[PDB]
């Protein structure tokens, strides 16, 4: 079911892990020690994945630290 | 859990389950639910008449503490489901 | 409401630990009532032995800092709370929150008495000082003295007689020590003029009150709205709801001799200005009137426009 | 007498929710036990335990969790103030909400359903022939009932307080105290929650401030909130505070309400030369937007003239008295002003900005600058302020500089008044 | 004479927040112009090395977390590179009259209680809690964490009337013991200076100043603030530290912890230590509740069965309870 | 003996250490490199900033700290690559592996309850591990 | 800049590599050198040994903390810190933290 | 449309020039070479252009750097 993580490099315990339902993949934020997330959104394919992950704002560690506080987002 | 099966509607001597055991919890939403915490980790889901008594260290009565949801109330809930994929 | 014949100050009360939440919708420097109230607690511990009467308080608010935290880039605050003892029973308890600030403020007086035939000013402002030196001014405790007792001689002046020049004089010489500070009054008449401008949809004064202190950008056929001064929403006043109760009827009162109503706050519009633009330092003081026959309690300033 | 097809038709919707679980041995007994009940007990075992709610619209839990007491839904009156504002102001839209164990809030929406576009709420109160018309059962039934159902909206039968309720001494004209219990305005605390909700986001902010993305506005008019601060209730569990929903799970924010020197500042006046050449100046962003403010009321001609009147009036006064302002910050605060270069057109600031005495002083210091009372920075301060904001000659040749002048002239002057004591 | 539904008793020896200035030993006299001790910020680039659990854990997570560095950015507080010596500086004001409730229902259950507290101060003075509270200022026990691995620690004790200084006390905290409260005479001064602070005799208003030999830009350690963790939003940041204008500081509540470490009367074991008073006497760090309710030492149950019924305890167990009083809470139901 | 005179608890130990490097006119230096994160803004920014006192370049603590406590000789997998620093799950972060694996029985966590808490003693080279462990220091238990 | 990476050729077409290398990679660095007329780098820094290192600061249980202080206290009464101090002392002795 | 450049010398490649819309005219920061604006500001008629511009605190060409620092002002 687990895929990889999205980031190679933990940003204060915090990852965005990469999930597989069937004919859909999940991200999830969460922490890396404990295993609880916050936050999650639900993706068709990993080409839709990284087709919108690579068209944010930033280089490295931005680009996820922009990618947790977007996934992650108050929903209402 | 054997408190509402001598008293299985007798809501006085769940009032008496108010009296004798420990702390409560509250469910919000189109519906309405109130959860009695009991020292043997037992979880009384109350609901107007209706009830429902858990028997925890046991994935099967979690499976029917389960059983009482709406998807509105597993749009809640989530984190107290996933709180008991422990008991082995 | 009755006009003093002295103005007493305190010259630097530097609050340690004080309460910046004061209502159930503003946030920030704390209420009038803190500072109303303290006088009458001088007046429950100094004036009835000194023969005088202490009435009104002016807030000059030097310096404020509140413990406040703003993370991962929002633009919202929050708090920054403080430990509690274990559990009854030894695990951890739950957490309540609490608003916390540094606060430094003068504080102006008004005197009634007779003191003054019986009694030098040196030592009127002088047991005054040292009676609120061990006190607790908003909910947290009152800094003693340092190195900076350098302003901490207090002044008193006879407001009625004397001529015109010593009046404007000594005021001047009173407003060269609260130089830095601003001021704080009650502005409700502008919001009674606000309905008036905004009378043509809904004349509803809460909604008025979300609609003053707020950045109003009206774009173009965009202009930010001009603020007429440094407005701000203060709490002012209770406006009981339940009927008043005999002293020995309701549970786990405070004392059982005074009697009880329920209340809730009172939301009205304040303003902070510089002490110079004060016509006289006479009309500056926080009085608090009531008329129990119904539910109607305010802090205001009459008679400053 | 449509209340029986309000009743007995509701209970059967929900018998109808009731219907996707149901086997055939259960539906033995369910048959009475939901036929039976669904006409006349499922009103008497729901009208036995109304009393496990409570519905009022200020509660006494968000002071202190532990605390149990006196809970009300009392709001009678709105006597009010001529100028001060609070929770008498709703009026309508009484978002009144439950608290209490929430396992039979059935009965409340129940209740819900006779404000659906009618007055049968003062027919739950009373009107026991409408009872006889449309429920038409017992007298003991529908009135007992009738007596059962006003007992969720009233308190529970006695007044109480508790130790963590923030009671509060009031002082009269002249005469005793009188101990005063507050709440909680949750209902006024929901509404204008509501409004800023609305406000901060949705459809029409999303579109306006979109607008500002595309530089493509229309009529509308939007505004932002500067400091809102987060009040959290609860804790970890913010479903025991009653009403919260997930919306609002502790979710309690603040509108400021900071004195204007919240942020302060370091002093730039040291003796290095950068602030020594510019100290004529002395700005701050308070002072270049009041200035600016004050520029852009150049192109404000006569047809207008309400708001030309009164604000440049004012206007001018917070920029003088922000330079007092300026001189009180660098009063009390760097007393060190000791020999450094630069000392002809920064002496006549120098006795403006008198500092303190120094300790290798002779008695030759009440004659060096003892008679100081330094007139001419009112005079630079003239030409910084002539400097700052444009005088316009259209306004010349008419008598908007004569009137201009003479608010210059009268504000300088008590200006100049008031440093007339800067030493004696 | 049932119990009063309120009580509230204000507190006394109320002291302030510590400023922290760093500077040079033998320069120790005039340290009155010591730059004080900023909090900065420095990024962490660590490994994860917690404990992992073995249900629901796949081994590419498992590995995948370990095998992969963490990025963090704390806040640090160092003393500069030509400077040995911290300074902390607080003040503390000796209030009294440690029997009078601020607010109480019942008229007879107080005027109980000022009759119990002041034939208590008949029957013995505060010399005893004065003398523990003066062993808590002579060493120590205020610098927390800094006062572990020091060469030399001196304690400057000033008593204050007018802008004046009426008289010092000099002290060396690493010679007085931690565990030991052996009597003085300089002690014995300074605590008939706090026991006729707490008796309402005069006021005291006391200035302390610390100073510790620690290494030439070595650690200091302010108090921490709290991040809430309220779910979502953990921050890039971590361990910020809690400061005043441009100076780090530490938490008015946590030296006023320091100095009512007076309990050396626990039922459990004697051969710890005294830690402070508290009622249901508790450590937060052990985890652990000295004084249970199921004994008969918890100051409620003491303080009941001596107001209401006359049933006066031992003496230690009085020390106890009027330590509790000067404590100040919120009592009754 | 004077640094194990000091772990003892026999003594107060302060030490001060100089080093000297001869690398060339002009070269250059390496202080350790801070954080910074390339987010939305305007006009760019940099993308190496380096870490600095009051106008002198200088390295972190805990880099120094790291260079200090490389002993550990001990692992399972090869001798022969060198001493690389003690941590638990004790791991390189620059090689991207993780040596002393929870699946065998060389780790911190479970010499210490094997030691602690049933009296199971490990060859004497892990107790120096251990031990060295109790002397970095960290959050151990749940 | 220049352009070192690698690349999948999935999206490399031989004229993206040439309208990559017209693109800007302009950046901005931070350096420290020595200066022109020194060759010798000077580091110093302090170093204390606290000692006690058997003591937690946080402990629940008070028997798992007593027998953990009998576990350390034996180890250190069958042998010294004298491995741990040697192999700390050569860290001390050549330069692993330049 | 357009009208003509209000400095008669380009400072950087950096000009304001001046446009007509009918019954307003709009003066407008760019480049010159290219030929894209940084910031615009519009007006109602010359006499306001003029009587604006002449009120700048400055003399020649440092006029026109305090314009061209007006009008692409930072609008937030």
């Amino acid at each position: 079911k687990f895929i990889k993580y999205l980031s190679t490099a933990h940003l204060n315990y915090m990852n965005i892990a990469v999930y597989e339902n069937g004919s859909k993949i999940k991200a999830r934020v969460e922490n890396v020690v404990n295993g609880k997330s916050v936050g999650a959104r639900d993706f068709d394919s990993t080409e839709q994945l990284e087709s919108w992950f690579y068209g944010l704002p930033g280089s490295g560690l931005g680009r996820i630290e922009n990618a947790m506080n977007e996934i992650s987002r108050r929903e209402n | 859990h054997h408190i509402a099966q001598q008293h299985k509607d007798t809501v006085a001597a769940c009032e008496a389950a108010e009296a004798i055991a420990i702390a409560k919890d509250q469910v919000w939403d189109g519906e309405g639910y109130t959860k009695y915490t009991f020292d043997d980790n037992s979880v009384l889901i109350q609901s107007g008449t209706t009830q429902y008594a858990m028997d925890a260290d046991d994935a099967d009565s979690i499976k029917g503490y389960a059983d009482w949801l709406d998807d509105e109330a597993r749009s809640a809930e989530a984190s107290e489901i996933e709180r008991l994929l422990e008991s082995v | 409401v009755t006009d003093p014949e002295a103005l007493l100050l305190l010259p630097r009360l530097s609050i340690q630990n004080a309460n910046a939440i004061s209502s159930p919708l503003t946030w920030g420097f704390p209420s009038p009532g803190a500072f109303t109230g303290f006088v009458h607690a001088l007046q429950r511990r100094v004036g009835i032995s000194l023969d005088i009467e202490l009435d009104g308080v002016g807030i000059v608010c030097h310096r404020f800092e509140a413990q406040i935290s703003q993370p991962a880039g929002k633009r919202t605050k929050v708090f920054n709370l403080t430990r509690n003892p274990l559990n009854r029973d030894g695990s951890t308890a739950a957490i309540v929150e609490e608003g916390r600030a540094h606060l430094e403020v003068s504080l102006l007086l008004g005197v009634h008495g007779d003191g003054l035939d019986d009694h030098p000013a040196q030592e009127i402002a002088r047991q005054v000082q040292e009676q609120a030196g061990a006190m607790r001014l908003a909910g947290g405790s009152i800094l003693p003295w340092c190195n900076e007792r350098f302003p901490a001689p207090n002044a008193e002046l006879l407001m009625l007689g004397g001529s015109d020049e010593q009046r404007r004089k000594n005021q001047r010489r009173l407003t060269r020590r609260l130089l830095p500070g601003f001021a704080l009054v009650s502005r409700e008449a502008l919001l009674q003029q606000h309905l008036e401008t905004l009378r043509t949809t809904l004349p509803e004064a809460t909604t008025l009150d979300a609609l003053l202190d707020l950045c109003r950008i009206n774009f173009e056929p965009w202009q930010v709205r001009d603020k007429p001064g440094w407005l701000v929403p203060i709490p002012a006043g209770y406006n009981a709801l339940s009927p008043l109760y005999l002293p020995g009827e309701v549970r786990n009162a405070r004392d059982r001799e005074t009697p009880l109503r329920f209340v809730e706050n009172l939301f009205g519009l304040g303003e902070w200005l510089s002490p110079h633009r004060v016509a006289a330092l006479s009309d500056l003081l926080w009085y608090h009137h009531a008329e129990p026959d119904k539910g109607l309690y305010r802090w205001s300033t009459p008679r400053f426009v | 007498q449509e209340l029986r097809q309000f009743i007995e038709s509701f209970i059967q919707e929900r018998l109808q929710g009731k219907l996707d679980k149901l086997q055939p041995d259960e539906d033995d007994k369910r048959q009475t036990l939901l036929a039976t009940h669904r006409r006349e007990a499922w009103l008497a075992d729901a009208a036995r335990r109304v009393g496990q709610l409570q519905l009022v619209t200020h509660t006494l839990k968000p002071i202190h969790p532990d605390a149990r007491g006196s809970n009300l839904h009392s709001l009678p009156q709105a006597p009010g103030q001529p100028g001060l504002a609070g929770s008498h102001e709703l009026g309508d839209r009484l978002v009144s909400d439950v608290v209490g164990n929430a396992a039979a809030l059935d009965v409340f929406k129940f209740l819900s359903l006779q404000y659906q576009g009618k007055n049968l709420l003062n027919w739950l109160t009373e009107d026991s022939a409408e009872a006889l018309q449309a429920l038409s059962d017992n007298a003991e039934q529908a009135r007992e009932w009738r007596q059962a159902f006003i007992g969720i909206t009233t308190v529970k039968g006695a007044p109480a307080s508790h130790s963590l309720a923030k009671q509060l001494y009031f002082p009269l004209p002249g005469s005793g105290y009188h101990l005063l219990a507050p709440l909680f305005p949750t209902s006024l605390v929901h509404h204008v929650h509501a409004l800023l909700r609305e406000a901060r986001f949705g459809d029409a902010a999303k579109a306006a401030r979109e607008a500002r993305s595309r530089q493509e506005s229309w009529p509308h008019g939007f505004s932002e909130y500067p400091n809102l601060a987060i009040q959290k209730f609860g804790g970890t569990k913010p479903q025991n505070i009653s009403q919260l929903n997930n919306e609002r799970r502790g979710e309690n924010w603040l509108l400021p309400s900071l004195p204007p020197n919240w942020q302060r500042q370091n002093v730039n006046a040291p003796m290095r030369h950068s602030s020594v050449f510019e100290h004529d100046f002395g700005r701050t962003p308070e002072v270049s937007r009041l200035t600016r403010t004050l520029q852009r009321f150049l192109a404000k001609t006569v047809h207008n003239n309400l708001a030309i009147r009164q604000r440049r009036a004012q206007l001018v006064a917070q920029i003088c008295d922000e330079a007092l302002q300026y001189a009180a910050r660098l009063r009390e605060l760097e007393p060190g002003w000791s020999a450094t270069p630069g000392c002809q057109l920064h002496d006549a600031e120098q006795l403006w900005l008198d500092p303190l005495r120094a300790q290798t002083d002779e008695t030759f210091l009440q004659r060096r600058l003892r008679g100081d009372w330094p007139a001419e920075v009112g005079n630079r301060f003239a030409n910084w302020l002539n400097r700052a904001v444009s005088s316009d000659s259209q306004i010349l040749g008419s008598p908007e500089a004569a009137q201009w002048s003479q608010e210059l002239s009268k504000e300088l002057t008590m200006f100049k008044e008031i440093l007339e004591d800067e030493r004696d | 004479l049932s119990t009063a539904s309120v009580l509230a008793f204000e507190r006394k020896l109320d002291p302030s927040d510590a400023l922290m200035s760093a500077g040079a030993w033998a320069q120790r006299d005039a340290s009155q112009e010591w730059p004080a001790v900023t909090v900065r910020e420095k990024s962490v680039r660590g490994t994860i090395s917690n404990r992992l659990k073995t249900k629901d854990r796949d081994p590419a997570k498992l590995d995948a977390s370990i095998q992969s560095p963490n990025l963090q950015t704390v806040d640090v507080a160092n003393l500069p590179s030509d400077a040995d010596t911290l300074k902390v500086r607080f003040t503390l004001r000796v209030l009294g009259g440690a029997g009078t409730p601020s607010a109480c229902n019942d008229a007879a259950y107080r005027d109980k209680l000022l009759q119990t507290v002041a034939t208590y101060v008949n029957d013995q003075g505060f010399a005893e809690l004065a003398r523990r509270y003066a062993h808590n200022l002579a060493n120590a026990r205020f610098l927390w964490r800094n006062r572990v691995g020091a060469e030399a620690v001196e304690v400057r004790i000033n008593h204050i009337r007018q802008g004046e200084v009426a008289r010092a006390w000099r002290f060396d905290a690493l010679a007085i013991g931690l565990r030991d409260f052996k009597a003085d005479a300089e002690l014995d001064a300074l605590a008939e200076l706090i026991a006729s602070g707490l008796s309402g005799s005069g006021h005291v208003l006391l200035e302390v100043v610390a100073f510790a030999r620690i290494g030439d830009g070595q650690e200091v350690f302010p108090s921490q603030e709290l991040i809430l963790d309220k779910g979502d939003k953990k921050g890039q940041k971590s361990k910020t530290l809690y400061s005043v204008r441009d100076a780090a500081a530490i938490h008015s509540q946590k030296i006023g912890n320091a100095l009512r470490t007076i309990d050396t009367w626990y039922p459990d074991e004697d051969g710890l230590g005294p830690i402070a008073v508290e009622p249901y006497g508790s450590v937060t760090s052990q985890g652990k509740a000295y004084r249970q309710p199921k004994q008969k030492l918890d100051f409620y149950t003491l303080l009941d069965n001596w107001v209401l019924r006359d049933e006066a305890p031992a003496v230690e167990q009085q020390h106890y309870v009027i330590a509790n009083l000067i404590r100040g809470g919120v009592f009754g139901e």
